[PDB]
Order: C-alpha cells, then sequence, then structure tokens
RNA sequence: AUGCCUGAAUAGGGUGAAGCCAGAGGAAACUCUGGUGGAGGCUCGCGAAUUUGGGUAUAGUAGCAAAUAUUCAAAUGAGAACUUUGAAGACUGAAGUGGGGAAAGGUUCCACGUCAACAGCAGUUGGACGUGGGUUAGUCGAUCCUAAGAGAUGGUUUCAAAGGCCUGACAGGCCACCAUCGAAAGGGAAUCCGGUUAAGAUUCCGGAACCUGGAUAUGGAUUCUUCACGGUAACGUAACUGAAUGUGGAGACGUCGGCGCGAGCCCUGGGAGGAGUUAUCUUUUCUUCUUAACAGCUUAUCACCCCGGAAUUGGUUUAUCCGGAGAUGGGGUCUUAUGGCUGGAAGAG
RNA sequence: AUUCCCACUGUCCCUAUCUACUAUCUAGCGAGGCUGUCUGAUCAGGCAUUGCGUAAGCAGUAGAGUAGCCGUUACGAUCUGCUGAGA
RNA sequence: GAACGCGCGAUACUCUUUGAACGCACAUUGCGCCCCUUGGUAUUCCAGGGGGCAAGCGU
C-alpha cells in the first residue's frame, strides 16, 4: 500500500479508465493540543497498489468530496 | 535460571562425559606407576644431540 | 614454598624465551635492512 | 509464554532456517522464518568493504540501478578509491623508469 | 529397511546400497 | 582399525595462567601487595576409551501380562465400576502425561450404524467392524547446483579426428577440455494477516504484496543538433550506449570469551472493563487493553576524506592498544543492519 | 591394609510393637509442638510415605519495638485473665 | 515377467506404465532437443496434439 499527500494525484488516480470504487473513511482521534478531531481517509487502489489520502482538515475533506467525480463509486466506511 | 543449553547438554551429553572422563581418570592413574611412557621431546631430551652422542661412544 | 619456588623458575624460563625471540626478530630484521 | 515452532519443511536448527518471533494482528506470538542478511562488496585489491554500493543480495543487484552499485570514479564499484591512487602513481612510476632505462641503454650502446 | 520394491519384478527385493536386485538381477 | 563429505552438539559450578594498571623494597634483573584480565593435559556433579543424523570409501490350577485414586448425581442403553455431562479428590509441572517436524507407517484422520471376532474382566467405547467424506501452492519442499565418492565414453581425460561460435558485396579465424549420478539438514527468486470445516490451510475465502520471464507503448533524459553533471576529496544522481578479450565481488565457510544495541518473553505503575473472596481485615487475587508480510520518509558504530602538525607525550577500552607510515582537535562522506513516524489498519482481532 | 584407645549402636543377651507391601477368598478370563509449602490474611485445614496439656475470641494500660507532640493518636510481637481449659 | 486399471487395455469380462527396453536420468511419474500442426489479442508469448532422437608434410 502507498500514501500519497497530493489531492491532484488522488483525483486523477480516480479519473482513470480502469477504476473501481473509492473508500471514505472517518476516524474520531485526537491531536497533541488534546482536542479530537475528525479525519479522513481516502483509499483508491491504482493498477497493482492502494493509494490512500489522510486529511485532517474537515473543510478540505468535504471539498474533495464535493469535487469526486459523480459517477464514481464511493464506499461510506 | 538455568539456561536452554545447559538443560539440553545435562538431559542428553552428561553421562557418557562423565563415564568418559572416569575412564580417561583411571587410565591416567593407572599408567602413572608404570614404565615406559614418556612424550617424544622428553625422548629427545634423554636421546641427546649427535655430538652428545659420539661424546657417549667416546 | 616449592611451590612459589618452581612458579619463580617457571617465570626466568618464560622471560628468556621472550627475550632470546625478541633478539633473534632484531637480528633477522637487521639483515632485511640493508 | 506461548510456545512456537517452524513452520516449514525443516525440523532442524540448521544456518538456512531461523526463526523470529512476532506478535500478529490477532493478538497471539507466531514465528517468522529470517533470511540470510546481505553481504557488503569488497574491494578487489585489499578487500575491505566498498563506500557508497548498496548492501543486497547477488540477485537483487539485477533489479537496481547502477547508480546504487557504481562509484563515478575509474574502478568505481570494483576498487577503492586508494587503491586506484595507488595504481595510478605506480603506473606513471613504471613508465617514467621504463624511458630512464631506455635512455641508459642507449648511452652504454652508443659507445660502440 | 535393507531393500526396496524392483521394477522389474516388484518384489521388495532391491538392495537400495548395491542398486541390484537379489530375486531378478535388475539391471 | 583407520577414514572422508554435509549438518546438530561441544553446556554449567569452582579455581584463577600469560598480558596490563596503581603501589612498596632494590643500582638493574627482579620480588611482594591490591585490582584487572579470562587461559588450560586444572578441578566438580606399547596398552583402554573417546556424542550423534544423512551420505560415502578403504485345572477352573498357576496366574491377571504390573504405568499410582478414585467418589457422588444424572443421561443413553435390554444390560453401566469402565460410555457421556456436571460436581468432588488426585496427577503430569515448560528438562510435561503440552504443541510440532525428518524418517517410517498407509487411511490408523472425520462422520454415521454395530458388538460376530479383537483391544488377556466387561463394554453401549475403539487405531475393531461396515458405509461414506476428506489432503487445493508462481511464493512451503522436491524439481536446479555441486560435496566425499560413484560411474559412461576412448581406468576417469588417457598418443581419441570428442565442439561451439564469429567474419564475409565456400574461404578465413577464435577457444580450449569433457558425459552423467550423488543432499526433502549443504548453496537457493519471490506471501503475509484475519476468517473458515465434522475432518483442509503460509495451499481455500477476503484484503493486502512480492518474484521471474516476455512483448510493447507513453513521459523524461540523451542540452546545437550525436553516449549528462556536481564536490579539493571521501563521494552524490531519476537516467546518462559499450563487442571480442582479461579480471573483481556476493554465493563462500574454524572455535571460544567479555562488552554495546534491537526484538520476543518475564517483572512492574496509573486508568478503562469483566470475574473471585469478604464472620473480621484486605484501595484486594485473576483476566482484556494486540498490530503481519510489504511500502515511503528519516535514523550508524566501523571505515574513509579534508585542514592541521604533536614530548611537559597525549587519546583511550571491562580487556593497553594507537599516533610524523600523521595522534588529540575541527569539519565532512558512506553501508541501512536496527530503531522512530506513516500507509497496510481498525474496517481486523 | 592391620592392630590397640574413647564414644555409639537390636550384632548379641532377647526378643517385642507399629506402618507399608505382600499373601487369601469372591465375579469374569484362563495356561500438643516444630520445619518447608498452599488455601488473599486470622481461624480452620491439605501436602511433604506418622515430614520431624491450657482451645478460638476478647480484655489489660503491664508489654521488644513500629508510628503522633517537645501531659499526650494509633499499630504492637511477647506476658497476664477468662482456662486443669479445649479436644 | 511386473505395476495400475476395465479375459481385456481409456475402443479396457485397439493394446495404459514398464520389462532384452532404446533421447537423458531414475528409489523422482524428473529433465531435454528436433519437425509438422491447432487454439488463445499474436511475427515474438503461452498451451494442446501428432511424429521422432539408444581428413592426411600416405603414394
Ligand atoms: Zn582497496
Amino acid at each position: 500500500a502507498r500514501e500519497i499527500t497530493d489531492i491532484k494525484q488522488f483525483l486523477e488516480l480516480t479519473r482513470r479508465a480502469d477504476v473501481k470504487t473509492a473508500t471514505v473513511k472517518i476516524n474520531k482521534k485526537l491531536n497533541k493540543a488534546g482536542k479530537p478531531f475528525r479525519q479522513t481517509k481516502f483509499k483508491v487502489r491504482g493498477s497493482s497498489s492502494l493509494y490512500t489520502l489522510v486529511i485532517n482538515d474537515a473543510g478540505k475533506a468535504k471539498k474533495l468530496i464535493q469535487s469526486l467525480p459523480p459517477t464514481l463509486k464511493v464506499n461510506r466506511l | 535460571k538455568v539456561s536452554k543449553s545447559t538443560k539440553k547438554f545435562q538431559s542428553k551429553h552428561l553421562k557418557h562425559t562423565l563415564d568418559q572422563r572416569r575412564k580417561e581418570k583411571i587410565q591416567k592413574k593407572r599408567i602413572q606407576g608404570r614404565r615406559g611412557n614418556k612424550t617424544d621431546q622428553e625422548k629427545a631430551d634423554a636421546a641427546g644431540t649427535r655430538e652428545q652422542q659420539q661424546l657417549k661412544k667416546s | 614454598e616449592q611451590e612459589r619456588l618452581r612458579k619463580i623458575e617457571e617465570r626466568q624460563k618464560i622471560r628468556q624465551e621472550r627475550k632470546e625471540v625478541m633478539e633473534e626478530q632484531l637480528k633477522t630484521f637487521k639483515e632485511s635492512l640493508n | 509464554a506461548q510456545r512456537v515452532t517452524f513452520r516449514r519443511r525443516n525440523p532442524y536448527n540448521t544456518r538456512s532456517n531461523k526463526i523470529k518471533v512476532v506478535k500478529t494482528p490477532g493478538g497471539i506470538l507466531r514465528a517468522q522464518h529470517v533470511k540470510k542478511l546481505a553481504t557488503r562488496p569488497k574491494c578487489g585489491d585489499c578487500g575491505s568493504a566498498l563506500q557508497g554500493i548498496s548492501t543486497l543480495r547477488p540477485r537483487q543487484y539485477a533489479t537496481v540501478s547502477k547508480t546504487h552499485k557504481t562509484v563515478s570514479r575509474a574502478y568505481g564499484g570494483s576498487r577503492c578509491a586508494n587503491c586506484v591512487k595507488e595504481r595510478i602513481i605506480r603506473a606513471f612510476l613504471i613508465e617514467e623508469q621504463k624511458i630512464v632505462k631506455k635512455v641508459v641503454k642507449e648511452q652504454t650502446e652508443a659507445a660502440k | 529397511k535393507s531393500h526396496t520394491l524392483c521394477n522389474r519384478c516388484g518384489r521388495r527385493s532391491f538392495h537400495v546400497q548395491k542398486k541390484t536386485c537379489s530375486s531378478c538381477g535388475y539391471p
């Protein structure tokens, strides 16, 4: 499995011809400041690997979710 | 705490090791008093050099 | 007392052997120098 | 306090099969066979480990690039730096001595 | 276990060390 | 009797050899004292002996087949001391009466029905009988390689015509040296976790990943047009052509000792759960709190490089070894073994 | 290896008792205290091939000592009384 | 002659694996090479089928 920090790379991954499904996973976890927050993992598998994008920002995750292709199947959790 | 190697050796090899040690001690004790058991260096020392041998022959 | 004696003469034999081999090493290196 | 054993056909304590104990995500202790460690490549003149060259198994070298198993200097990947420097100096001095010997010879049969 | 099956005759007469059969002499 | 090849084992307690350090006596040699160090025909539990696997050479009498401890209730059944469930008592005590393998055995594994024979009493039980079911691999082994040795060819490469390759709008040229067998413990490309059956698992299912071989396409580089740069150096890189020929590394290699580091286990504090005991005391006793292969970033003792030139000799190990053949000191390069964070991954357990 | 001295002993005078095991028949077949350890601690018990005479509990202002102040919390072995008791 | 199967051999109440036994090995259902042909995207890959492999310094 691979991790990617690039949002547009993830979007390019989800835009290819051989894309099956994308998984959106939510984790309720605390940061070093002690205040808990919501972390979102976007997972899509390419040719031979599973690429994961981890976002600790809620607004960015919402924008990325709204920017996903409308013909792409998305697994919630 | 006993080590694994100690347990394995004591379970496997202790008896024959002790028996061979006993046999070696018995043989050494038996041949301690016998006459005719010498090391090669001791035999050479008793033999002496060549010049010592012409000295003895004279 | 006899054991301590035989020990010190053993020390004497060992020191003499070491000194002799050191002198022989120096002598044989001297030839290789020139 | 959970006891583990070999996971393969060999039941003997040979150098080929060696066991480590790891706790799996299932919460149990399990055995894992460890491969033989790799050996650093050695210089062909003095036998010291080569610097800047990756340490891999013999067949793992065919799957990496040339920059991971070579040095940009001459003899890089075969001999270390001091050996190459000694080779250069020795070759130059040998050639110079050859020139000097040839000049001396040309002088000595120039008499007749 | 000094003997094993012989291919030519099917008996337990093939000496493993000698690689010869004591019943039909193979080969 | 003596061997050879490839593996396993060569442990523990005690004592305390050289060498070294600090002291005292002596002009040296040396000798004592304390420490350190961790060696042996040292000890402890012509002759004999000298661990081990695979391969390979030269009268219903004697008696009960001997391995201790059984008891209560219920179920099944024609029939229960022997079958099953629960309760009690006891045992093995990790060097097991516990879980696996090589060899060997060959269905003895699991289910259903049965007691004619067998399991030296009995039996409704079974390693018995009858009928069925069951063994899933690119990654684990064999298959490949050679070891001692064996063994074709004409005794193991020998007075053998013993074979492949290359060049060129059939001739020429290059090279030497012998088949094959022999290891499921030696060398060797690559898979992990979770779940799943009456009986199958690194083989099946789910997820995740690597190895080898092959044909090909795209991007990038190959910077004036033609095989790239940087640093004094160690060396660094997203690449960055390379025939014959000649070499080097890994494979690839005795044994022992202490020291340093990582991991698994053991020990332990707080807290979040569950269980036991409580006439009295006991913030108490037990148990859960786990993170695989693989992948990205980062992380080194040693070694090496540059500056510099050291006696008032310094540095330094548990172990007195190192320095003008360049120390102390200052600044750098490298191997990624192994830790850390993250993805796998909490969705699992 | 042998001989003398002292001490001990069922070797003996001189045997006796207990435990385990064995032997026999039947159904079938058939030639109070102590050491170590464990029940969380007391109490009460298990094991270690008998392992080798004052109860439990409570009280005292007496009590080695642990723990509060410069007349005084608390814990407390041991001792005393209920107790020739308890079994 | 042997092994495995339904007197017989996958055409089994034509002729499997062998055996003097023949491509090489062999205590293995192990390892090759050559010619034709067929299929799966196919000039390269993979697989199936058929048939095979015990010159001279002489005149
Ligand atoms: Zn070198």
